[PDB]
């Protein structure tokens, strides 16, 4: 089994800028080298095959060069819609035997940066039939933000530490902006033992905060 | 031309599972291989095996899969993957793909046509069906011309769940978030939508195929 060492793990580049991804094979492969694009929740999409030839419907700003063990993918004129993870791939061994296989790089996540926006933040107090089950889940949403945020929960000013999960949508294909959902889960005994609930979305020096008092909703 | 993998399920550790790829708009012939590639949640792409679709050709496996996995042609339109001794490393989305060719003789060792994936979840647990709660702003928040409502789908296993809004007539400004897996092994996910305040209620349609669960929650703009 060949090892496909793909560099880098993540790259970040402005709209209209250019980017060059690299794969180096630990062993020698064939000129049959390809490159894929994979947006979240979707199957891959073949971009290039035989090292440099484009797949059906790939604009020319996708460019692949290389030979031997190093190969390149170069995306220029970058758009938000290009934000995806990108995989290289090779074939080794003999096509005339059951010896030899295919190897994929470990992927490059391309982050197209647009003009920095700050998230509008919504907080959803747990529905009335949640508390009856013995566990409540407060949900919080950050919309239309760039760049990445970090989320803090404050139960009456005490920064929570546990029972927190986070989920980020893909970069929007138009304005490049993320979205984010953060859930704080507590016992019902906990939740009815405190009044204020706070969701602190932080973007470097900036912070947008959304709150609600339990007796208010 | 089209692919479609079925058969993914929740299996217990050390069990065995059979996936199936089904072709549409074409049938198998000489010139290309049919292959399986998996992808662990949040991981890269891992090749499993291939088979030359007219059978006479070879059948090559990734070194790590030889012995456990097996690949077969079950018909002119279905290809199968037998999986034995499933660990939790084998938990992944399992894709099926067609080797492309630029000419009639043989492939070009890249996969042009891909199915959507079937999801194998290897776990010591039983399928749990989600609970669904409306997501709606505080009653005490003074309303506005639009509002963001949504649904919390909490505590399901295995994946996936589907969230559709007002039975699919609504998609503008719908955000459905990736699922997170809590420490319990149970997945959760939220999905919101942004509508004008017609006062008309919206309804979310949650489905969990693995428990034959379909539940329909109407989300009032929660003004008490």
């Amino acid at each position: 089994d060949v090892v496909m060492t793909q560099t880098p793990a993540s790259v970040e580049a402005a709209v209209g800028g250019t980017v060059t991804i690299k794969c180096q094979a630990s062993q020698s492969i064939s000129n049959y080298f390809s490159w894929y694009q994979q947006k979240p929740g979707q199957p891959p999409k073949l971009l290039i095959y035989k090292a440099s030839t484009l797949a059906s419907g790939v604009p020319s700003r996708f460019k692949g060069s290389g030979s031997g063990t190093e190969f390149t993918l170069t995306i220029s004129d970058l758009e938000c819609a290009d934000a995806a993870t990108y995989y290289c791939q090779s074939f080794y061994g003999s096509v005339t035997s059951d010896y030899g296989g295919f190897a994929f790089g470990g992927g490059t996540e391309v982050v197209v940066k647009g003009d920095p926006v700050a998230p509008t933040v919504l907080i959803f107090p747990p529905a009335a039939d949640q508390v009856a089950t013995g566990t409540v889940t407060i949900v919080c949403v950050a919309n239309k933000y760039f760049p990445d945020v970090t989320v803090t929960w404050e139960v009456d000013g005490t920064t929570q530490t546990t029972g927190i999960e986070n989920s980020k949508t893909p970069q929007n294909s138009a304005d490049c902006t993320y979205n984010l959902s953060s859930t704080l889960t507590l016992t019902s005994t906990q939740y009815n033992s405190h009044k204020e609930y706070t969701c602190k979305v932080t973007q470097g020096t900036t912070s947008v905060v959304q709150s609600f008092n339990r007796g208010d909703c | 031309q089209s692919l479609e993998e079925s058969g993914g399920d929740l299996v217990k550790p050390g069990a065995s599972l059979t996936l199936t790829c089904t072709a549409s708009g074409f049938s198998f012939s000489a010139g290309y291989d049919m292959c399986w590639v998996r992808q662990a949640p949040g991981k890269g792409l891992e090749w499993i095996a291939c088979i030359y679709a007219d059978g006479s050709g070879s059948t090559y496996y990734a070194n790590w899969a030889k012995g456990r996995f097996t690949i077969s042609l079950a018909s002119s339109t279905t290809v199968t993957l037998q999986m034995t001794g499933l660990t939790a490393a084998d938990t992944a989305t399992y894709f099926c793909a067609r080797e492309g060719a630029d000419g009639p003789d043989y492939g070009y060792a890249a996969f042009s046509l891909w199915g959507p994936g079937t999801l194998v979840t290897v776990s010591s647990s039983q399928p749990k069906a989600p609970s669904v709660f409306p997501l709606a702003p505080c009653c005490g928040d003074t309303p506005s011309s639009t509002v963001t409502l949504g649904c919390l789908v909490k505590g399901y296993l295995p994946e996936p769940v589907t969230v559709t809004w007002n039975s699919g007539t609504l998609t503008n400004g719908v955000r459905t978030f990736p699922s997170v897996r809590q420490s319990s092994g149970l997945y959760s996910l939220s999905s919101v939508v942004s509508v004008t305040s017609s006062s008309q209620p919206v309804t979310c349609n949650v489905a969990h195929p693995a428990t034959n669960t379909k539940v329909d929650k109407t989300v009032a703009p929660s003004t008490c």
